């Protein structure tokens, strides 16, 4: 009852194809890469996790602070002028 | 003595196909859901759809590839019944026709127990060519002394358990048969049985499974099986008591190239080897057959040759290391339905 | 052939060529999953999204500051000054 | 060591040697897809975050000495005056 996996032309397209929990991995030895138009993939998905910690060091800053700093600044201008 | 695995799961060879019917460019492909399989890819395919294997590998060597279908030159292959892999269970370890043997020589042949790997035999499955083989039931455990796949050649056992229950093994050896190996060699100059005896019955099962199991009779009257051999034959058997000096694979080469050589003996095939002196059930001896068949409309060369050997001992047995020579032969040739 | 989709082979690497305007694509099930190598391919996308939107109110924050707020801090402590 | 797909339990893994490479090559137009994703658009996507990240660190730059510790000068004289 498990779905065969499939590959198919479909539309003048090259389609892989498989079963509801089954997955579909691309493997390469300790030595190797996968690559799309010679750009290391690793690399590239490497680079979401340095993404994801320089925005951590940014909303530590000036900027992101849930309350900004214009928020403040805007409260003080107000009572100072009230 | 190497014994070679002939059969294949290469995808590029019409015998593994449904009814011999190799996928066309542009059409559908079905290996068996269930049946686990290794097939070697060489050529490029031109492909609508593909089911591959639950489990399973395609290997795709130099020159493999895998295409979508175009209309152009696909119009053939269109709609036409998907091409379905043929059943890659169906190769016996039993089978003598699947096995081919280094020693093959002209006017030299084997008996069907000595075509399957023997126990001092070097066994390879070629990595040219994707494979997978069955030890059958029963089947008691094959032991030949290396096995040599995918590159390495395993003379330990503890390496071949390890790797035949290693999903790479698991791609390409099944059946409850036990494999194994031992790295002794035969040593003795008057030979070795092949050690096949037991397992004969399912040698000729596998041997005589695309004709219902049942062997179809010899042409001539009072025919001979001789040790090993599953049906009856036609022609000559010679035993040779051999002593201590009898020399095995150079008195099979006196008869090659001294006999066979000669006019009167044209056409005519040998098979030689050391088997047990009885099909006792019990643990007996071992003697010499010389099996002697001559294939076409000849007279009795295989008798004439048979008493030329006799002769030839009874001048130079002493040198020849052979102690006593008795023959039996078929009768007369049966021309119409048995 | 050569020009339409196909998946190759080139000195033992494995190649995926597509060609003009067709693709090559993987669908996996409702609970398959993609692996490239380590990476869980959901797994990153979750993170790719999460990372665009936190970069927009991030940039809109940035914008939003006055321009002003070293002269803002001068300005209140002249009126400190002056209370 | 060669290139082969391999499927086990009906997941399909593309296995490859242990220096060799799974390189997606595409053309003019075309798309490598993974689960309806364009592979292609989502570097992009890494690299558009990488960069608008690295303008974001410029608009950090020049803001002031840390107006963290100027947040409790304002309070300070905030209940000065009251």
């Amino acid at each position: 009852n498990l779905q065969q996996p499939r590959m198919a032309t479909e539309r003048g397209n090259l389609v892989f194809l498989t079963g509801s929990a089954q997955n579909i991995e691309f493997r390469t030895g300790s030595l190797g890469k996968i690559k799309l138009n010679d750009e290391d993939l690793s690399e590239c998905l490497h680079q979401i996790q340095k993404n994801k910690e320089d925005i951590i060091e940014l909303k530590g800053s000036a900027i992101g602070l849930p309350q900004n700093i214009s928020s403040q600044i805007y409260q003080l201008n107000s009572k100072l002028v009230d | 003595v190497s014994k070679l695995w002939v059969p294949n799961t290469d995808f590029d060879v019409a015998a593994n196909w449904s009814q011999n019917r190799t996928p066309c460019a542009g059409g559908a492909v079905e290996f068996p859901a269930d049946k686990m399989v290794s097939v070697l890819v060489q050529e490029g395919h031109a492909v609508s759809d593909m089911l591959l294997p639950l489990d399973g590998e395609l290997v795709l060597a130099s020159g493999a590839g895998f295409g979508v279908s175009d209309v152009g030159s696909h119009l053939d292959c269109g709609a036409g019944e998907p091409a379905v892999f043929r059943d890659s269970d169906r190769f016996s370890w039993h089978d003598p026709h699947l096995w081919r043997s280094g020693d093959e020589a002209p006017g030299l042949f084997f008996v069907d127990a000595e075509r399957v790997p023997c126990r001092h035999d070097d066994v390879f499955f070629p990595p040219s060519a994707s494979f997978r083989v069955g030890l059958g039931p029963g089947a008691s455990p094959v032991r030949v002394r290396s096995i040599s796949a995918l590159g390495r050649t395993f003379t330990r056992d503890e390496d071949l358990a390890v790797f035949l229950a290693s999903r790479a093994g698991r791609l390409r050896f099944h059946g409850p048969g036990a494999l194994s190996v031992g790295p002794e060699d035969c040593a003795d100059p008057s030979g070795c049985v092949c050690g096949n005896a037991e397992a004969q019955p399912w040698i000729c099962a596998a041997l005589l499974q695309p004709l219902g199991g049942r062997c179809p009779q010899a042409a001539c009257h009072s025919a001979l099986r001789p040790q090993g051999q599953c049906c009856d034959l036609c022609g000559a058997v010679v035993l040779l008591t051999h002593g201590p000096a009898f020399d095995l694979e150079r008195y099979r080469a006196r008869i090659l190239d001294t006999f066979l050589g000669l006019p009167q003996y044209h056409g005519l095939q040998v098979a030689v080897s050391k088997v047990p002196r009885s099909s006792r059930l019990r643990e007996a001896d071992t003697e010499i057959q010389v099996v002697l068949v001559e294939n076409g409309p000849e007279t009795g060369g295989a008798g004439r040759l048979a008493r030329a050997l006799l002769a030839d001992v009874a001048e130079n047995g002493e040198a020849l290391g052979v102690l006593e020579a008795t023959m039996r032969e078929s009768g007369a040739h049966v021309w119409g339905s048995s």
